């Protein structure tokens, strides 16, 4: 019977200015409301939000994904895993009823690459079309990775999304922004000293730094530096894989090929099981605020 | 002045969540990733012996005052183009106010 097709349409006569306006609405706010998370702002809890939604995809039977919007229902929405995310619905909820006509899926994948720009990342091409789908196409439970594994893991895991060895270390790198929390899952600390701006610390932090193996408030097993900083049992297996530890020195030397490596990943991933048809537009290339003059 | 002076105390707690990571204020303090702030002010850029600076923050060689100094954290790479000081900027006064107020009692 096949898979089901996820045709891209676009909302009734919109065009790029009326998403350039959506994403203004954004950014804005993001810069209003820089107090969050002791100052780190919304910036990262929105690209994990993108994430998360578009996480849950499965290439065989093209379930899950971020077309359906479907984490605005109850059983998506209080997935274990998606804790804390809670907080980035809540700043996306006010500019949904400012702009009604945008689909959930539209309005969270564009509030991570939103994100990604305004923090100084690359420039992270975007299409619209996702449509809203109802409660019974909602993903069970599950489908996100855990934290407590190793490098076999994390390669099985992102095969399931269509990612090779490259396109996960460069989408791992994203953890330069922010911080784990151990309220919502169960590990505690940056992974940098630039959590809200977008670079390559990720990586030079990896193999620069001295990591030992200790134990947080939560019983789980988290790898230290004296600095103060943390990496996760996935983050700290990207050097002890030879495959990856050659991709991890190649972004750790070259920032504008991590740069270049995460846009094209990331659009991947925000795109993953949606069938664009011939007459839909080409992707969207938004302006930030800094480019208009703010 | 142009610049206005606001809370030493709200400055505090802006400095401890935005600049503490890589920024120490106190005599005689370590560099981290970013150099000790101490004795900032009447000091011309990339001045703190002991730490490797960008030739971009030698080369700009500004006396640090506090109008100069607010223009800074609004936009370091808009300042001083080429500086590695990976960071976003304080885009709302009375936040430049308070922590240029609290600076000013940290660093003599
Ligand atoms: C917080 C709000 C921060 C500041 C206050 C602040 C100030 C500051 C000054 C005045 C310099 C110039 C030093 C000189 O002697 O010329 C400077 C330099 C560098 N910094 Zn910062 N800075 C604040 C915060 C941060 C944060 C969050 C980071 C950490 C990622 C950071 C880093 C550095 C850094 C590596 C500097 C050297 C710049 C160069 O090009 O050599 N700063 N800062
Ligand atoms: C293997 C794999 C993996 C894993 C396990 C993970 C995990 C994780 C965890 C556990 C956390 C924490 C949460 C809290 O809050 O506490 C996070 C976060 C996170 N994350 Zn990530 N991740 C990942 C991937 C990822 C990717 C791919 C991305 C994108 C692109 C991301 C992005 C993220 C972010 C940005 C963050 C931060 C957030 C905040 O801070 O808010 N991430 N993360």
């Amino acid at each position: 019977t096949t898979p089901l097709v996820h045709v891209a349409s676009v909302e009734k006569g919109r065009s790029y200015e009326d998403f350039q306006k959506v994403y203004n609405a954004i950014a804005l706010k993001l810069r209003e409301d820089d107090e969050y998370d002791n100052y780190i702002g919304y910036g990262p809890v929105l690209v994990r939000l993108a994430w998360h939604t578009s996480g849950t995809w499965d290439k065989h039977d093209n379930t899950g994904g971020s077309y359906g919007g479907t984490y605005r229902f109850k059983k998506e929405f209080n997935d274990p895993s998606n804790a804390g995310l809670q907080n980035g619905f809540k700043f996306l909820e006010p500019i949904h009823k400012e702009f009604p006509w945008i689909s959930s899926g539209d309005l969270f994948s564009l509030g991570g690459v939103t994100a990604v720009q305004e923090m100084q990342g690359p420039k992270i091409p975007w299409r619209c079309g996702r449509v809203d789908t109802p409660e019974d196409t909602t993903p069970d439970n599950g489908r996100l990775p855990d934290a407590d594994k190793d490098a076999d893991y994390v390669r099985t895991f992102f095969q399931r999304l269509n990612m090779n060895d490259r396109e996960v270390v460069a989408l791992m790198g994203a953890h330069a922004l922010g911080k784990t929390h151990l309220k919502n899952s169960g590990y505690e600390g940056p992974w940098g000293a630039a959590n809200n701006v977008f670079t390559n610390e990720f990586y030079l932090n990896l193999l620069n730094e001295d990591w030992k193996l200790e134990k947080n408030d939560a019983n789980n097993e988290q790898w230290d530096s004296k600095s103060g900083y943390m990496m996760l049992p996935t983050d700290y297996s990207l050097i002890q894989d030879p495959k990856y530890l050659s991709i991890v020195k190649e972004y750790a030397n070259d920032q504008d090929k991590f740069f270049k490596d995460f846009s094209k990943a990331f659009e991947k991933l925000l795109e993953n099981g949606i069938t664009f048809p011939k007459d839909a537009p080409s992707p969207f290339i938004f302006k930030t605020l800094e480019e208009q003059g703010l | 002045t142009e610049f206005k002076a606001g809370s030493a105390k709200k400055g505090a707690t802006l400095f401890k969540t935005r600049c503490l990571q890589c920024h120490t204020v106190e005599k005689g303090g370590p560099h981290k990733v970013g150099p000790n702030l101490h004795g900032i002010f009447g000091r011309h850029s990339g001045q703190a012996e002991g730490y490797s600076y960008t030739d971009a923050n030698i080369k700009k060689n500004v006396l640090w005052d506090e109008n100069n100094m607010s223009e800074y954290l609004t936009n370091p790479k808009k300042y001083i183009p080429g500086t590695k000081m990976a960071w976003g900027g304080l885009k709302k006064e009375k936040d430049r106010n308070d922590l240029i107020t609290y600076l000013k009692k940290a660093c003599e």
